[PDB]
């Protein structure tokens, strides 16, 4: 700062601490429902995936 | 509701064109809505850097 | 500079030569789906590329090139001169010499 | 499907390189002018499900 | 491509349960791990090699 | 101290980077060339030209 | 075989768009294949210079 500022580098990070992040298994990511819609599609699938 | 073929979630378009002065910036961009698409505006935004 | 100074002695710099890759494989981005390419009909505008990470397009065409011709030909255009080696410096083969 | 390499210490780290040899096709259909519709089926290990 | 670890003289590998319908061979060869780039980023800052 | 796992007063959240999700195997989840860079979450970036 | 049409042999077509950037270069080209015409791909190729 100032007239005299020295050369200067930048830091970007954040923080958010009592959440846990999500990862809907959803074909759009919204909340459409509970029992979400690839969640049906996995039952008329009928297969095992790993 | 949602579509099985390859498409992306968020586009992003640039410049086709720019100008500049010695106060001000002015870009046009091509904003394209492919045939099966609908895009509400509050979505869109101008992301800038410098 | 010195009297002892005289007896530097010098080797030349190492051989180095630097160019584009064979066919400019690395160029352009393939099997990179952050960074696809895009083919679409401009009216419909949804890509016809689909391309995939566990998917070696220049390898590919590194084959495909041997099998359609010989790669001992060299071509300006494409850049297509493919890599070798001296077999003579990969295998020492030393047979003396004749003094 | 289990797999087991034996191979000589390199003293540095490399990677197996492994291609499981498989199909890996596209069609692709112009209906009309200006339209390009593309079909991609990989098999065995399909990329799509 | 699968990790082999210096001075690691064995790697064992697996893929769970699938189907192998029209499946051709395998085809397999060794890498340097500072001999090969990463295909899944735009640049890859590790790649300290030509 | 205080137990995250059993009380829900997490932290630490900041050091993930990616996640990459891949059924079977070659059906990379997220989708269908959905995200900017389609199939891994990355969370954050440190270099982003 | 041969139309008796004035029609070239080679198009040329700059970017309608590009995007130069720390570490990749990106362009968009509108490839009109005209009427009563085709295009073999093996035929096209981009032509830089720098």
């Amino acid at each position: 700062i100032g007239q005299t500022a020295v050369p200067s580098v930048t830091q970007k990070k954040f923080l958010c601490d009592r959440v846990m992040w999500r990862i809907p298994f959803s074909s759009n990511f919204m909340s459409m429902g509970a029992l979400t819609d690839l969640g049906q599609n996995m039952l008329y699938a009928n297969s095992a995936h790993a | 509701v949602t579509t099985d073929r390859s498409q992306r979630l968020t586009l992003r378009f640039v410049p086709v064109d720019r100008e500049d002065t010695t106060y001000s910036y002015k870009a046009r961009f091509t904003l394209a809505v492919g045939d099966n698409r609908v895009l509400d505006m509050a979505s869109t935004y101008f992301d800038i850097r410098g | 500079s010195s009297e002892t100074n005289l007896t530097q002695q010098s080797m030349p710099n190492r051989p180095n030569y630097i160019g584009f890759r064979d066919n400019f494989v690395g160029l352009m981005y393939y099997n990179s789906t952050g960074n696809m390419g895009v083919l679409a009909g401009q009216a419909s505008q949804l890509n016809a590329v689909v391309d995939l990470q566990d998917r070696n397009t220049e390898l590919s065409y590194q084959l495909l090139l041997d099998s359609l011709g010989d790669r001992t030909r060299y071509f300006s255009m494409w850049n297509s001169a493919v890599d070798s080696y001296d077999p003579d410096v990969r295998i020492i083969e030393n047979h003396g010499v004749e003094d | 499907l289990d797999m087991t390499f034996e191979v000589d210490p390199m003293d540095e780290p490399t990677l197996l390189y492994l291609l499981f040899e498989v199909f890996d096709v596209v069609r692709v259909h112009q209906p009309h002018r200006g339209v390009i519709e593309a079909v991609y089926l990989r098999t065995p290990f399909s990329a799509g499900n | 491509l699968y990790p082999i670890p210096a001075k690691a003289t064995n790697v064992p590998i697996s893929i769970p349960s699938r189907n192998w319908a029209a499946f051709r061979g395998w085809s397999f060869t060794r890498l340097k791990t500072k001999e090969t780039p990463s295909l899944g980023s735009g640049f890859d800052p590790y790649f300290v090699y030509s | 101290g205080s137990i995250p796992y059993l009380d829900g007063t997490f932290y630490l959240n900041h050091t993930f980077k990616k996640v990459s999700i891949m059924f079977d195997s070659s059906v990379s989840w997220p989708g269908n060339d959905r995200l900017l860079t389609p199939n891994e979450f990355e969370i954050k970036r440190s270099v982003d030209g």
